[PDB]
């Protein structure tokens, strides 16, 4: 049995002097107590919506560690349903992607309908002689799903606060990826999918908050890597100034530069394209975010991806020491077909389960995970120190709360929402926590 | 079937191919580098789960890739591991290739073999990390005037859909 | 620590209106209460008595995670004794069956007799000066084995009641397959064994529950399988009648047939025994007894067994999410031996692990187990619903509680009788809670 | 010993396993029936732990088939993976064979010849499930007058007393 | 969450009548509260001082489960940090043994130097610009490490009495192995490092109380193994006396004999050498010690070793059912080198992980674990009462409380010292009840 | 390159290293014995990781002995076994040998040869024990004047820094 009455959460956390304890990353009725209140409620990424364009496409995909599966219905919407059926639980639907006019158990042989309706009962006069409601006995579905500029989020709860009030700042950060052209944008050829062991806050916490750690961490790729004209050398180096946004465990970061210049990993072709249509993303956009090409940005909870890369990822959670990996490449709809090979081949050249960067950030992880099973190995305070104390509000344009990219105010944010969040019954308290600390913060 | 090679042909492949994985087992990368051929192309997909009726059409869900390598991809990944900065391989992890099932035929270029086989790669890593791959392997040899062979082309077939290993930092 | 008091079982089944929450095919604290209280009272299957033939057999099998030894005493009896010694519970026998005349432990040396007793401590003046009382450190002897008609069932609790008013009315569709001819039954050549990973109530339910799953899953098998006359066709298309009994968690169910047929997976030659045989099987049992070749039927807890097929299975439970599987091939003891040859070659194509039909029971049920990892896939109902409020008591000569074959009134009795067996301390709450609601369903 | 045979017919008979091994694979079912003889028989027994004094004098407990197929029996197993009603295979699962330590021995029988490799089955399913089966295989190859082998015969060893997956869907 | 609270350790273990209960081998709760309380505050092997000579040299092992690096200062002492870094806990050095001149944590790039303190922490002036006081975020330093006679102690606990005073008179027994010539002695050739499945008090058990398993388990090896002379015949067949000394958990056995033989398994060249130094170890310990030469010992928890092979061991607990094994090879200091090449031919024949003799006991161990899953296998009591109520001190210059060789005082010593500890919070109530129970074995 | 040997010495020496593994995997011990020859050494170490430093300077830490067998320890070894009191093999463990990569060269000694192959044994004992073990062994055949072949020396290399099983009670 669960029982999180002793459990005391914020007695692991401070975020106002930056200490953290290694236990959260071990306890296994803290990750019980997650799956309940952290991805029982927040938003969760789904799919895209090219991958389900046609009437009766379906994808499936996790929320959670549950099996979810997004089907386009017959008037052009998109519904979500549990990968379950209702007599015995057993899995309806077992492929990755296709068309499909109807969901079958296999088992027994109960049939629905791609709106989740109980459409076949095989032998229903002689099983059920005083009759079944084949009304309630519907799949399940989840009562909240939105597509925001063609990325699909799906959330469990109905008093949670809306995709929009929900993501908040973030969507203008977001925007500078997703709406650089006209046409929007599309994912190109498949998924990436590997397991790593680990906990699920280490790759959420690094992509939120972590670009100090490129530069010791990736010095040997720096080295190797770095026909057409890339990035002459990493843009630390040269860059002028600097941001880092964190808030409501959203975060991004990101260099100033003074040209379209993506990082140094990216092949010629992809910046040649991002120089071209610098003009049209200027003037959709503006000149902060079009000139944006090289960063890194996290949606709390699993929600990752880099700007110049053009390389997404999404973290499902299997126990409190394992974490499984879905990547994407997601290029803008109206390019050309070479041009999006050039985005595919460099994407996953880069990134992939045998890219340059993630060996190290992988390697590392797993490291920190077979340390923490000793006794003392979890129960000493680590650093959150960064750059404590010194949150602004610019006023040039860009919302939020900023601070200098080497620093550690989103994950701090990110924890402390990640406490608000498992402490709490219903979100209107959570939203006062949060309120309370950013007004904290600030003073 | 194909015009299959004789006796002595599948012997020298056969011994060539042990050879190498000899010098990927031996940690002496620059030498299996020089074993390659300029050319070489070095790819690996995903592998996914199709519905029935795709399957009986013939139609697949979407892959992708996890190697596109050339030589000079190769080269500089040899390159990295050699800088001693790369702590995905501090310490080096310890692999052994186990190659089976040869079957060698011939191609209607003139002097340039088609070979598959199955291959089991066991690496093991510091204190108790093990991991088994399980495949096919269809590579192409090429035979030089000096008696000696070079590897054309390298297509590597892995069997898992959810790669279970949080890396693949070693060559296959 | 493992504290039954904040479990509250009775919320999780819901046996009057048909409705099951599948966490409990999970929760862990709930296998640990189980293996306290469901395998620690009832009769469980330990043998059949033609492996023990002789004085001195032995024969090593399970009750529940507890390994046991069952040996042929010197006067005719039968004993177990848990398998594990009194200096250090070091293991005191490993073969699977043999012949011996005592127990050595291999770790320092103490011997015991077939039954039961120290019969040599190495060096005891030496090692216990003041000494040592042999009679208090005998192996630990079942306090209940009983044998019925060839089976041996062995039980750790002594309030429990005896095997005959345990098994109740359940013995008159075991006698149909047991009481066939005279001379009794036997087993067939060996034992198979396998693992599969799904909780240990899936089985029991489907064998005491599940006939409708035949329409749907085993749908191939009936396409390609169906040289001496065997079945025509499977026996629902042509079935006049059906019965299902449900009673105190056991039981059976069946189709009303005009002649001798099994089903149609069985070889020619076993159909032909049976047709021979049919005259003294309805002399000794009667007409609808005789003419039962085709069912399934279950024991709780874990006895399974199937007619026609001549098939017995035996479940361990190994953890929440895994059970073993014993299978057994028992024909009747007066036939010959190509007959035999015929019927474990029929039971072996059939139900082994390879058999056309076990492949998709198995692979439903591991799926099933797979699904319950998630939060919300293991909090949601499901139906029992099937025939309900139909219960009604034949007058013709058949005992019990009974409904359409294509109904749950087993399996809802088995879920009461686990919930009840769980939630009670004595043995005669058990009685008192069953006979209550068996009063409740007939009305 | 046995009388041996050459090197050509050692070849030729390693060949012919692998291209087996091979269909198999390939997911070519009526390719691999048709591979084999008319009167193969296809078997599997159990294995058992046996008292010392049972094993000195050579008594074993007593076992229990789990494979005993004639060539319709394969037809008809292949005939139910055709019907795409097999729960069990949807989707298919993903098997690689490898075949080592090839012994190549004559029979008095007028050509046909008797065989023993070891064997290791590697078969992944959907979604992070993998399975090892590791044994010992003997064979029987018949030559007709078209230059071309049949199976004739397969024992099968697997060396698991309690098997550890809850079926085997896949051929050996 | 883990409650002590509503555990009861003394009613499992019973050592006045000689019972115990085989649940504390499995509970899990049980190794929390072992790790919690049992390896946090009793002194635990760290390496021998000849790994680490020069300044500078360290060395990887364990302390629990709790990674440990121990390196030789610059002034010649010695020093233990916890193998963890301050930011984000990564692991700083990964090799067994060598030289450094600082540790770099490989995740972000902070350095430490070989006195744990933090000298280099990149970019400090711009990601901190508040100041980062590199004072408090050193290393986690062992607040106790001594040395005795080679051996290095740790101890994370500071109110636990001293390393001499801990061992008491378990030092007596020690130095008939470590102080048998002039210039110490040192370790030959590596460690052997393997794992084996079992709890990791049946080791510790045995080594400190069980000479009597020899009789049986070991009769194989004593039968084949038993080119300059060895021993005749098993000390146990001509032994004229024997002694067991088993107190504060420490454990010590041995046969009394008239010439310096060894047992059976040892190298001739071994065996000649021991002869040949008789006099100067009869010089410098006396009668009694320099011809003991065969027998058994263990420190509490973990620290084993045997006298004639020159083996010692080291147990690393490994979850509630597991354990790895440290195996080094010592020898004296002031021998020759063919004379060490023996030594290690010797001990890694013998007590290797393919040895004769460790074989059988890493078998046995591995079966009770097997055995110990189910419900009744953990819940009947075990007989504890060799040689008990015949405990005497002697007066010929042996200290402690003694028995023949044949008994358990040492296990129930070991037993009752792990429950007093397991159930007290400070160490003076640990003292307090071991000296109550002292005072009661006597009388 | 070394000097190789032809397709009949391969195949010659291949065949006998398979039938020394079939008669480990069919437990006639002293048969196995007597393939031996006397001079054989039956070694194995241990495996370390190392400093960058030092594996670029080419310094190791130390390092031990798990086998240092001459032929007398191995009979003693199977004597013990033949005991029937050998509680580590009672019931005996199921083995079997895969051998792959069979490289051979001649040496300057007449009539001696050097092997070097890649093996994995897997090793299954009673109810559900499995393990696997990967590596590499580097062997030497001595020829006879009676056309028969012998062992003369055996290095066995196990790629576990921290051996996960609790005993080697089976011979490599």
């Amino acid at each position: 049995m669960t029982t999180p009455s002793d459990l005391n959460i914020y007695q692991l956390i401070d975020t106002q002097n930056g200490r953290v304890t290694p236990r959260i990353y071990t306890d296994p009725d803290i990750y019980q107590l997650e799956l309940e209140r952290i991805f029982g409620r927040c938003w969760l990424f789904l799919a895209h919506e090219s991958q389900i364009p046609k009437p009766g496409d379906f994808f499936n995909t996790y929320m959670g560690e549950d099996a979810v599966v997004v089907v386009r219905q017959k008037d052009g919407s998109i519904k979500a349903f549990l990968n379950q059926c209702r007599h015995r639980a057993m899995r309806v639907s077992y492929a990755d992607c296709g068309n499909t006019r109807a969901f079958t158990c296999p088992y027994h042989g109960w049939s629905y309908g791609i709106n989740g309706e109980l459409i076949d009962v095989p032998l229903e006069p002689r099983a059920y002689p005083q009759g079944l409601c084949k009304s309630h006995w519907g799949l399940n579905e989840v009562p909240c799903v939105e597509s925001y500029k063609g990325l699909i989020f799906g959330n469990w709860d109905t008093s949670a606060p809306g995709l929009r009030d929900y993501l908040g700042d973030i969507a203008w950060y977001l925007d500078g990826m997703l709406d650089r052209r006209e046409g929007g944008t599309e994912i190109v050829g498949g998924v990436q999918k590997w397991v790593i062991n680990c906990n699920w806050k280490f790759p959420a916490e690094q992509f939120a908050s972590d670009q100090y750690h490129a530069l010791f961490s990736h010095a040997s790729a720096v080295q190797v890597l770095g026909g057409d004209g890339q990035t002459a050398r990493p843009v630390w180096e040269t860059a002028k100034d600097a941001l880092q946004f964190g808030q409501d465990g959203h975060g991004s970061g990101f260099f100033f530069t003074e040209k379209p210049d993506a990082n140094v990993w990216v092949d010629g072709a992809v910046s040649s394209y991002y120089r071209e249509t610098y003009a049209e993303a200027e003037q959709r956009l503006g000149e902060v975010r079009a000139l944006r090409l090289a960063g890194h940005n996290n949606i709390f909870p699993t929600l990752s991806w880099l700007n110049g890369t053009a390389t997404l990822r999404v973290w499902h959670p299997r126990g409190p020491d394992q974490v499984e990996v879905w990547a994407f490449c997601i290029t803008d709809k109206a390019a050309s077909d070479e041009v999006k090979a050039a985005f595919e081949n460099s994407a996953t050249r880069a990134f992939g389960p045998a890219g340059f960067l993630e060996q190290d950030d992988s390697e590392n992880w797993c490291e920190i995970q077979k340390l923490l099973k000793g006794h003392r190995a979890r129960n000493s305070k680590l650093c959150l120190e960064m750059g404590l104390g010194q949150e602004k509000r610019r006023d040039d344009g860009i919302p939020g709360i900023t601070n200098y990219i080497f620093s550690e105010t989103a994950a701090r944010g990110m924890y402390q929402r990640w406490a608000d969040l498992l402490s709490s019954e219903s979100w209107q308290e959570v939203l006062d926590k949060t309120a309370a600390y950013q007004q904290e913060v600030m003073k | 079937m194909s015009a299959q090679v004789s006796l002595e042909l599948h012997h020298r492949i056969s011994q060539f191919l042990f050879h190498e994985a000899s010098l990927l087992d031996d940690w002496k990368f620059r030498d299996w580098l020089a074993q390659l051929d300029e050319e070489i192309r070095y790819t690996m997909r995903t592998t996914v789960n199709a519905q029935t009726r795709d399957r009986r059409k013939g139609v697949q869900p979407p892959t992708t890739w996890i190697f596109n390598d050339t030589k000079d991809q190769l080269e500089r990944r040899i390159a990295r591991l050699e800088t001693g900065m790369a702590w995905a391989e501090e310490p080096p992890s310890r692999t052994r290739h186990l190659i089976s099932n040869c079957q060698i035929s011939e191609t209607d270029i003139p002097n340039v073999f088609a070979v598959r086989v199955n291959y089991l790669l066991y690496r093991a890593q510091k204190e108790r990390d093990e991991t088994f791959y399980v495949g096919t392997r269809f590579d192409k040899v090429r035979r030089l005037e000096d008696d000696n062979w070079r590897l054309l082309e390298r297509d590597i077939v892995l069997d898992q859909a959810v790669i279970t290993s949080h890396n693949l930092s070693v060559l296959f």
